[PDB]
């Protein structure tokens, strides 16, 4: 299908961007649209082959587009301000009309500075001593603090294995500090097995949190921990009792 | 009795020169009435016939605007041939469309059309049941099996039986007095001598419409149909049209050859001979 | 141009309705339904002009004025849970396809909870002396979980559980604070909860 | 496919001396539809001539009507030049009242 | 009057 590159961007206010779209080979139309957080997503151009005949949707002359050879596409936002942040999402089709493959967008956040950026702080919650002896199952929750921006990707992994089944993730995090433009996010996650499976001293289950924030790419001159893209985990094993 | 309405399309390419031009032109029956030039200045939909000047504004910008989408559309249609067809990105390239209906007494769809093809070829046609597609070729089969996956048939269907006909039926209303009045031809025979013994009779129809129109040279009442020399039918300029018959003939017997002229406009049809 | 609802709740296994309204559409204007799954990119569903459009999954009813669709989801499952976008692309013979999406109907499909088990439980941190958690799980979808009112006080939406090994889901909400006057008993106070809601002290 | 264009130098009305007319020169049956159409007054090309819009038969093949305002003289010559890829020259046609 | 095709080859 249609990929997009990167998932995620954290930027400083008055930088340059690129936002890569592969498109499915043969396609001759390509779409870029733009979603804003709490909206559908908004027509920005639109390319013909290599040929760009819309760009009527295009915010400011500051968004420059551009499909060379008529596959990659790319859409450079110079000196990036606030109002930019959002998901940009590319689609291409077989023509003009036909359905819209979309990919799965690019995540943007524009942010003042970039001392506002921090990793996420895990844990992990083991399950209730009652809902074990109540219902035969065993629920952990983990728990997300203290990140900003938004761009966190949490993942549950027993005995080394991610696990789909028996998972719950909050759709949209809660804000720690909702009074600032900045504020740093909280997010929580349920994973939920049968009580026997918890109640075994071998078994291993991890909270995983991939966050993407900076790079050695950017530059740093603060005390504490650069905020680099990273992982943040945290564990529990079983227990017998 | 019977009514048609037609648009044409015409898409040409030119690498190098520009973007491809897009011209349309409508006609209800043999009267121009529309037209769209990709290549105008400012360009729109243009009136050709003072009956569809009535037409409100909210016409004639709908109207532009599908003209210039089809610039877009038909861009993208050349290059998509080219690809189907393994062609270079710098030849000259035509694609022709003709859409339309027919309607009866009644104001009824006789049939519907919608023709394509590609450097004078046929492409793609749609069936008379207005449900299926015919393809010429193999590159036209892909066009299609998209076609028939998009359910474009439907579209077709629906403003043939809706549009197309509701439109043909105001337009004759509001053109009434030419487009459903017949004009008969003036009619009359020319002698150029060529030899001593051989000289060229010349049937003649003048001011005549519609364009349809059937001349025949009779010797003796037998069809000489291939000792006849025939034009095609060509405008005037001023809506009607004109058409002549040529056929050599000996000297001493122009009396006895006949021009028959058949035409909507003739209560019956006339029999000429050359008036010495 | 078209209308839709704002929102549209329906249980799972069950058949979803989603209705639009076009009453300006054009005699040759096509139908189109797409929909946007939580945190990912849209995705085409159905298309249709007059006649009623089939799939094994989801089906397009068209009225005879045209006036207005339905798009019909058969077998509706938690992950059909999404936006549901009503579209006139070509816009009454105006555009070419670039899609105006714009406000549709949000889907919530609730799971059926055939045996409710409303339960507040409390769960320690697997390191730290300290931290703690409140989970409020089990209950049914006619129950309904607010917002704190509070700024230290954290409590997260409703989301659902799937279990695929025992064909087993549950509802559950998380809450948590800082403050050493919260606690698990008090900590859903805020919302409407069964009365039979097991307390375990 | 490839067609050479079928051409005809004609006036409106029946042609009158010093009396006002439209000469008409009519190319049909032609494809691709790129064509040079001068209608000449004594071999010099004429300045404004307005054509008709690109339009085509049933068969595909295109016709376009070329057309000016003249005045028919005993003194003056008119004809159609007429260029095209099926064409390896300029054809000419004089302009002859019996056709 | 037309009406759009927007479909394409």
């Amino acid at each position: 299908g249609v990929s997009q590159s990167p998932r995620y961007k954290v930027a400083k206010r008055g930088q340059d961007v690129a936002l890569r779209c592969d498109p499915i080979s043969g396609h001759v139309s390509l779409f870029w649209y733009q979603q804003a957080l709490g909206q559908g997503p908004e027509f920005l151009t639109y390319f013909q082959n290599e040929a760009q005949l819309d760009k009527s949707g295009l915010p400011s002359d500051r968004f420059f587009a551009e499909r060379p050879e008529g596959s990659v596409s790319t859409l450079k936002i110079q000196r990036t301000q606030q109002e930019d942040s959002a998901v940009y999402l590319c689609a291409s089709s077989l023509g003009q009309a036909y359905e819209q493959y979309f990919g799965p967008g690019t995540r943007l956040t524009v942010t003042e500075d970039l001392k506002n950026v921090f990793p996420p702080e895990v844990a992990v919650f083991e399950p209730s001593e009652a809902e074990i002896s109540h219902t035969q199952k065993a629920t952990l929750v983990c728990l997300a603090t203290g990140f900003y921006p938004d761009h966190v990707e949490l993942s549950w992994w027993v005995n080394g294995k991610e696990v789909h089944s028996g998972v719950s993730t909050d759709p949209q995090p809660l804000k720690e500090q909702p009074a600032l433009n900045d504020s740093r996010y909280a997010l929580s996650s349920r994973l939920r097995v049968s009580a026997t499976f918890w109640q075994n001293p071998r078994n291993h289950f991890r909270c995983q949190v991939q966050f993407y924030g900076l790079s050695e790419n950017d530059e740093w001159t603060q005390d504490r921990a650069k905020p680099v893209t990273q992982i943040v985990s945290a564990e529990a094993w079983g227990r017998a009792d | 009795g019977s009514h048609s309405m037609r648009y044409f399309y015409t898409a040409m390419s030119r690498p190098g020169r520009g973007e491809p031009r897009f011209i349309t032109v409508g006609y209800v029956d043999d009267t121009l009435f529309v037209r769209f030039d990709s290549d105008a200045t400012s360009p729109r939909k243009e009136p050709r016939a003072p009956w569809i000047e009535q037409e409100g504004p909210e016409y004639w910008d709908r109207e532009t605007q599908i003209s210039k989408t089809n610039t877009q559309t038909y861009r993208e249609n050349l290059r998509t041939a080219l690809r189907y067809y393994n062609q270079s990105e710098a030849g000259s390239h035509i694609i022709q469309r003709m859409y339309g209906c027919d309607v009866g007494p009644d104001g009824r769809l006789l049939r519907g059309y919608d023709q394509y093809a590609y450097d004078g070829k046929d492409y793609i046609a749609l069936n008379e049941d207005l449900s299926s597609w015919t393809a010429a070729d193999t590159a036209a089969q892909i066009t299609q099996r998209k076609w028939e996956a998009a359910r474009v048939a439907e579209q077709d269907r629906a403003y043939l039986e809706g549009l197309c006909v509701e439109s043909l039926r105001r337009y004759l209303e509001n053109g009434k007095e030419t487009l459903q009045r017949a004009d008969p031809p003036k009619t009359h025979v020319t002698h150029h001598p060529i030899s001593d013994h051989e000289v060229t009779l010349r049937c003649w129809a003048l001011g005549f419409y519609p364009a349809e129109i059937t001349l025949t040279w009779q010797r003796d009442g037998e069809d000489q149909t291939q000792d006849t020399e025939l034009v095609e039918t060509r405008p005037a300029g001023d809506r009607t049209f004109q058409k002549w018959a040529a056929v050599v003939v000996p000297s001493g017997e122009e009396q006895r050859y006949t021009c028959h002229v058949q035409h909507e406009g003739l209560p019956k049809p006339l029999t000429l001979r050359w008036e010495p | 141009k078209t209308t839709q609802p704002n929102s549209m709740e329906s249980n799972e296994e069950e058949p979803v309705h989603l209705p639009c309204n076009h009453s300006t559409i054009s005699g040759t204007d096509y139908i189109h339904w797409y929909r946007q799954l939580p945190s990912q990119g849209p995705e085409y569903v159905i298309h249709g002009l007059t006649s009623n459009v089939n799939n094994r999954m989801a089906s397009l009813a068209i009225a005879e004025d045209r006036k207005s669709s339905t798009l019909i989801l058969h077998r509706a499952t938690l992950r059909d849970a999404a936006v549901y976008y009503c579209i006139l692309p070509l816009a009454g013979g105006t555009s070419y396809g670039k899609l105006t999406f714009g406000q549709g109907t949000i889907l919530t499909v609730h799971p059926n909870i055939q045996n409710p088990d409303p339960a507040v439980y409390q769960l320690r941190d697997s390191k730290s002396s300290d931290k703690s958690v409140c989970l409020f799980t089990d209950f049914d979808s006619q129950t309904n979980v607010s917002q704190s009112k509070d700024s230290d006080v954290y409590i997260t939406d409703k989301t659902v559980l799937d279990m695929r090994s025992m064909d087993f889901k549950s509802n559950s909400a998380v809450a948590w604070s800082n403050k050493s006057d919260f606690a698990c008993a008090n900590a859903f106070n805020n919302s409407i909860i069964p009365e039979d809601t097991f307390f375990p002290s | 496919i490839q067609r050479t264009p079928k051409i005809q130098v004609y006036s409106r009305h029946p042609a009158e001396n010093g009396k006002s007319n439209f000469l008409n020169c009519y190319v049909s049956g032609f494809h691709p539809s790129d064509i040079e159409v001068d209608l000449l007054k004594n071999g010099e090309r004429i300045e404004k001539v307005e054509h008709s819009d690109l339009s085509f038969s049933k068969d595909w093949s295109f016709y376009l009507l070329y057309y000016t305002e003249f005045t028919p003289t005993e003194k003056d010559e008119y004809a159609c030049r007429v260029n095209h890829v099926t064409l390896s020259q300029p054809k000419i046609v004089k302009w002859d009242r019996d056709m | 009057e037309e009406y759009l095709k927007a479909w394409t080859f």
